């Protein structure tokens, strides 16, 4: 009972299953049972995977709960293919690598989203995020292809100037900083902004700047286009007429006042 | 002058892969090393 | 209950059941049999019940199963005393270079507790090595742990030999412990020694390479014993009683290697590189013992030099690095140095004494600070050496200035050099009076200076030595009459 | 009591006792040894009919089997109180001053102890400044939390440790605890007690309120093993009665490989590269004592050798995940007469948060490590090609970062003996300043030389004046 409400949903947080698997060592060889691979006893895939297989989606039929599994790894020297660390890989339907080159460039979240995956995909987003990211996701991958001429070559036409200028944008957009997550409207909004050219104009430096006094603009100024928003994010087609007004509007209002 | 910088380049090429190499065989024998620590202990 | 019969001979290790009252580390004695003249020894380690693993110092191929072995009550040790000196003896004490038994009257037991902290006290009194650069750059004191790491042929025996060379008048009992070496380095180091007469007082600890591996694992000990009881009892040398002793453990990565096989012979698990996980346990209790005692508990002193070899210069090795952080500095003899002409090869760049600094004469530190300061800026102009006729006049005179000081540091092997005269070298090249000396010609105008103070100026040396203690060196009578020198030596030249 | 020794395996002593006495895990048996003197061993295992497996912690080398061995029946006890202040002690708490014993009437506390419970934790920390540029702006050595430097063999973790000291120490606010749980006995000890000795507060010197567990490098596996509990538990007493605590652990990875040795000579399964099966649990035990609670702070400064150059060891793994702020040197940053050697980029710290540390300082810092990753970016870049290729933002940044490293230098009054570069205390304030001007463009006329080794940017700026 929570809130009110019967929730049926979990979400567990291993905070490090490197030492958890640290910690079934131990155990093991004080047991004397025979090491395998870097001392780990032989069963630590099937350790991980009873730990890892119980959190599922249910059917209607079962309750329809669910239990969201988030595993954290260190990973000496950023060696993926270590042993705990591949069978873990192998065992979740998903990846977020943290680089601390990405997180000392000043990228807070520190995602390496050119190796970062997750198996479900856009199953796992709602309407308004998935229609919205798309372009995201194709952008950012190809400013990171384009990365290697920008290090280097600087008679690039304008367009790839431009189109590098725009993943840094959407890169400069990503960085977020600690304990002030966005809620789906405002990460809607703000891609949406960026995504349909508003954002051009402004100087890499500034977008985080930008974008915090854009949400304090919907969180004053326009509350009701953030409840337009989150009402209808799960219709098919989300960019509808109705929701591109109002939106649209607030974006170049937000434009005209400020710089 | 490019003749000059790429014959720089290589040089510096040249010793790098010099240096890798000298740094792989390090971490070649560290792996044998650790297979044959793991192989004997798993034999005990 | 001093006997027992060995049941198991193996990878160098017997197993001796049957010996009960035996210290945890006795050596026990293998009596004599029918085609076995001599005793070999072992030591009795893995006290186990019903059984006594003992690792056999010498060859395994002696003994047999049913042996009788007699405990000798006594935990290893190795004779020593004033007999010691000027002998090679093997680890065990025994004789190897055939002269005659050795004497002594007293036994100093191995492998013991290092005096410990509060029976210490910092380093005051200097070493000379008689190098130039060593001893100009890396200061070495009395009871200092300093570390020669090289790569294979780079002149790390060499370094040690001439310091032990020099110690002739220094008051010193200088100790070359040979772990690993091939019998021909032994001997041609034994005769080296031997022909400058340094062996009068020089006690040679030999473990070839051809030995067990149980010896080369207590050579160092055994060297170590000997340089304590010269520490804390003392001999007399030269009419008079020294408790400062010098030791050169040479090649400590052989004995991290002979260590290494005698635990895998002993199935003991094995850590990083294969080594043993107490290998730092090893060396840090071999050189721990190296010490500055202070004046309450006999003011004795043991200056240690442990050898190190690299492997395409790897300094960051296992047993490198557990050696660097056990000792107090490092004397880096670069391969590239070496080759390129400059014999005594060091990297000054790296190489470093965290301790005896203090430890020097007032005079060589006096005149070797704008040295260093001098060698750093030459090494920081090495990046634009390459460019010619872009360089100030400033930038050239630097550049020329450290190449005319790196041409001295190259000293010739087997020639020690005085402390008196490396500092008038010093002052000479310091002050702007070599800058018209052709750089190809430095070392020969450095033989010749030497050879006119030897002969022409006596009083001028004597001088400069009995003023190399006082706290402000350059004092205006020292100054003139070395720069009176100077100058007849130039114009005579 | 009045067991026998069955074997004795290296510094492990495994004793036969009667069946309705056998000791505890954790008691300290003891062998009369003769001479009148005993050897403290500590029970480790319990094997079975009365046979317990102990560590010597001692020379365990001239004992023979069968010899008896009495049990004290509690573990390993140790003085606690104001007359532990100004004393050396071994791991058995007996001192080795030539002062005379501590007596009877002080307190004795067990070596083993559970660590503070979870609502006992003190989670409020604040910047504790050390004179020290790069610790000072990179990663702060942080009051009331855990924090250690990692650095290999050449590089100076002792010089950085004590001149840490001797910024620090004169102004401590209460007492403090030193255990060199491995190190030499050269320069880890018997020469800070010389510098502790000198300096003075008002006519008592830092000395005389210090505690001083050593157990150097000589001494056998278990007194290396258990000298950091014998300091822990003469610094929690006075962290449970309030006083402020400075406590300077030296070389945490020798009391690992001393738990290693033992283990090995335990009979246990090794683990990884050699290592004990028990590495984290022991790790655990020692560490999570070193708190500041509610009742007292600890401000902890520990030291980790990494083995070779591996910063993947099993011991320094273990230790990262237990500090707040963390300080990394490195072999090349040394090998580059950069002494204080610690690498930016690898070095972080818990309270650079600009609501702890400031927000000028959280910018100034994270600034200072967005450069030195844009060079290290480029780095292959410049060693295959050159400067030349770079884009002309993307070598200022590089000059920048070639400046910002070598301005991190500092000269330590205790590196006066080989170097006679002056010792210089640079606050936290002139250390944001400072490195605030070098990034918005001011000194980029300077050349680099200029920065190595000097204080503040007046320092520098002073310098580029009197040449020119
Ligand atoms: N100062 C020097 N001047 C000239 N030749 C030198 C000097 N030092 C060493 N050498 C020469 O270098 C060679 C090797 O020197 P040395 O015997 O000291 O070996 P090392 O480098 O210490 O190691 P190793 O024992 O592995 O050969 C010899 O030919 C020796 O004559
Ligand atoms: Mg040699």
């Amino acid at each position: 009972m929570l809130n009110g409400q019967l929730v049926k949903d979990a979400l567990i947080v291993y905070d490090d299953l490197s030492k958890h698997a640290v910690a079934y060592r131990q155990v093991s060889l004080l047991l004397r049972r025979p090491p395998g691979r870097e001392a780990y006893p032989g069963d630590v895939f099937y350790l991980h995977s009873r730990l890892l297989e119980r959190a599922a989606r249910l059917n209607e039929e079962y309750g329809g709960g669910s239990l969201t599994a988030l595993p954290v790894i260190e990973t000496q020297a950023n060696d993926v293919s270590a042993y705990i660390p591949t069978n873990v890989i192998s065992i979740t339907d998903g990846q977020i690598y943290l680089e601390s080159d990405l997180f000392n460039a000043g990228q807070r979240p520190a995602l390496n989203v050119g190796i970062s995956v997750s198996r479900v995909g856009g199953a796992a987003q709602t309407r308004a995020m998935r229609a919205v990211a798309g372009k995201l996701k194709g952008e950012l991958a190809q400013f990171r292809d384009l990365a290697a001429f920008a290090q280097f070559a600087s008679d690039l036409d304008a367009t790839t100037k431009a189109q590098i200028e725009r993943g840094q944008r959407l890169q400069e957009l990503l960085k977020q900083p600690q304990y002030q997550p966005l809620p789906v409207e405002d990460q809607v909004a703000v891609l949406y902004a960026a995504t349909n050219n508003y954002l051009d104009d402004v100087p890499v430096p500034l977008i985080t700047k930008w974008r915090d006094d854009f949400l304090a603009f919907l969180r004053t100024a326009h509350p009701e286009v953030r409840k337009l928003i989150y009402d209808n994010r799960l219709d098919r087609k989300f960019p509808t007429p109705e929701v591109k007004e109002a939106l649209e509007a607030a974006i170049k209002e937000f434009k005209a006042t400020s710089n | 002058a490019r003749m000059v910088a790429m014959r720089n380049a290589t040089n510096n090429a040249k010793d790098l892969v010099r240096d890798l190499t000298l740094s792989f065989n390090k971490a070649r024998q560290a792996a044998i090393t650790k297979e044959v620590s793991e192989i004997a202990s798993g034999a005990a | 209950v001093n006997v027992g019969t060995v049941i198991a001979v193996g990878d160098g290790v017997a197993r001796l059941s049957g010996l009960d009252q035996v210290v945890a580390s006795e050596i026990v004695e293998f009596p004599p049999k029918a085609g076995r003249n001599e005793s070999i020894y072992g030591i009795a380690l893995n006290l186990e019940q019903d059984s006594v693993a003992a690792i056999i110092l010498g060859d395994d191929e002696t003994i047999e199963e049913g042996d009788m072995v007699t405990s000798t009550g006594r935990v290893i040790s190795v004779p020593v005393g004033q007999g010691l000196l000027g002998r090679v003896v093997n680890p065990l004490g025994q004789p190897i270079d055939g002269k005659g038994p050795i004497v002594y009257e007293k036994t100093r037991p191995i492998e013991r507790i290092a005096p410990g902290v509060i029976t210490r006290k910092s380093v005051d009194t200097p070493v000379q090595t008689g190098i130039i650069a060593i001893d100009a750059l890396i200061p070495i004191g009395r009871g200092q742990r300093e570390l020669i790491i090289g790569d294979r042929q780079t002149g790390k025996t060499a370094v040690a030999i001439d310091t032990i060379l020099n110690q002739k008048g220094q008051g010193m009992v200088c100790i070359y412990v040979a772990i690993g070496q091939r019998r021909a380095q032994v001997a041609q180091v034994v005769g080296t020694l031997e022909r400058f007469g340094a062996m009068e007082y020089t006690i040679v600890v030999s473990a070839t390479a051809s030995e067990s591996a149980a010896l080369q694992y207590i050579a160092p000990y055994a060297g170590c014993a000997m340089g304590e009881e010269i520490m804390e009892n003392g001999v007399m040398l030269n009419g008079q009683l020294v408790k400062d002793a010098l030791i050169v453990y040479d090649d400590l990565s052989k004995h991290a290697v002979a260590y290494r096989q005698v635990s895998l012979l002993l199935r003991r698990p094995p850590g990083r590189e294969a080594y043993p996980g107490d290998v730092f346990y090893l060396h840090s209790r071999l050189l721990e013992r190296a010490a500055r005692l202070n004046e309450e508990y006999g003011g004795g002193s043991l200056t240690a030099l442990p050898v190190i070899e690299t492997q395409a210069n790897d300094v960051s090795a296992y047993i490198p690095t557990n050696v660097i952080s056990i000792t107090d500095g490092q004397i880096y003899l670069e391969s590239d140095l070496f080759n390129a002409g400059q014999r005594p090869a060091l990297n000054v760049g790296i190489s470093v004494s965290r301790v005896g600094g203090a430890a020097q004469t007032r005079a060589m530190r006096a005149v070797a600070g704008k040295l260093k300061g001098e060698l750093a800026q030459f090494r920081d102009l090495a990046a634009f050496a390459q460019f010619a006729s872009d360089l100030d006049a400033t930038t050239k005179a630097q550049i020329e200035r450290g190449q005319r000081l790196q041409e001295l540091l190259k000293q010739p092997q087997y020639q020690p050099l005085p402390v008196e005269d490396q500092v008038a070298v010093l002052y000479a090249a310091t002050n702007n009076y070599l800058d018209d000396v052709p750089v190809p010609l430095i070392t020969k105008w450095r033989d010749d200076f030497l050879a006119f103070l030897r002969t022409a100026h006596p009083e001028v040396r004597k001088l400069i030595y009995d003023n190399r203690l006082d706290r402000k060196f350059p004092t205006p009578e020292v100054k003139e009459a070395l720069e009176a020198a100077i100058k007849e030596f130039k114009a005579t030249s | 009591a009045k067991g026998v020794i069955q074997e004795i395996i290296g510094v492990v002593i495994r004793a036969k006792f009667p069946e309705d006495e056998v000791p505890e895990i954790y008691n300290a048996i003891e062998i009369p040894l003769g001479n009148g003197d005993r050897l403290v061993c500590e029970v480790q295992q319990q094997l079975g009919n009365g046979v317990v497996k102990a560590v010597a912690m001692g020379s365990t080398d001239g004992l023979r089997r069968g010899l008896e061995v009495i049990d004290t029946g509690r573990p390993i006890a140790v003085p606690v109180g104001p007359a532990t202040l100004g004393r050396v002690f071994n791991v058995l708490g007996d001192p080795i001053d030539g002062m005379g014993p501590i007596g009877p009437e002080v307190e004795r506390r067990p070596i083993h102890r559970d660590p503070p419970s979870f609502e006992e934790q003190n989670t409020q920390a604040q910047i504790f400044e050390t004179g020290i540029k790069v610790i000072d702006l990179i990663a702060p050595f942080t009051r009331g939390g855990k924090t250690a430097i990692f650095g290999g063999a050449g590089v100076g973790k002792t010089v950085v440790i004590q001149e840490l000291i001797a910024n620090i120490a004169k102004e401590q606010s209460g007492f403090s605890v030193f255990a060199g749980v491995g190190e030499r006995s050269r320069e880890g000890n018997d020469l800070i007690h010389e510098m502790k000795e000198a300096r003075i507060d008002e006519n008592t010197t830092v000395f005389d309120k210090t505690v001083m567990v050593f157990g150097q490098m000589n001494e056998p596996p278990g007194a290396r093993l258990r000298v950091g509990l014998t300091a822990l538990t003469m610094a929690e007493y006075f962290r449970d009665e309030g006083r402020d605590i400075l406590l300077f652990i030296d070389n945490i990875f020798r009391f690992v490989q001393a738990g290693s040795e033992v283990s090995s000579l335990l009979g246990r399964m090794p683990s990884q590269v050699g290592y004990q099966p028990t590495l984290g649990t022991e790790m655990g035990e020692l560490q999570e004592r070193i708190t500041s609670t509610k009742r007292g702070s600890i401000t902890s400064m520990q030291a980790v050798y990494v083995p070779a150059d591996d910063y993947t060891d099993p011991a320094p793994a273990t230790v990262f995940s237990h500090l707040d702020a963390t300080i990394s040197l490195e072999r090349s940053i040394a090998e580059r007469a950069i002494f204080p050697a610690v690498d930016p980029l690898a070095s972080t710290s818990r309270i650079l948060d600009p609501n702890i540390v400031g927000e000028e300082h959280y910018r100034v810092a994270q600034e200072v490590k967005r450069v030195l990753q844009r060079y290290k970016d480029l780095k292959d870049i410049i060693a295959i090609l050159g400067m030349e290729e770079l884009s002309d933002e993307d070598k200022l940044t590089v000059q920048r970062a070639r400046k910002i490293e070598l301005f991190f230098s500092q000269p330590f009054t205790v590196a006066q003996q080989f170097t006679g570069r002056p010792g210089k205390y640079v606050p936290v304030k002139k250390t944001v300043e400072s490195f605030a001007r070098l990034l918005n463009g001011e000194g980029d006329h300077i050349p680099e030389s200029f920065f190595y080794m000097q204080g503040d940017f007046d320092d520098v700026l002073a310098a580029y004046e009197a040449s020119q």
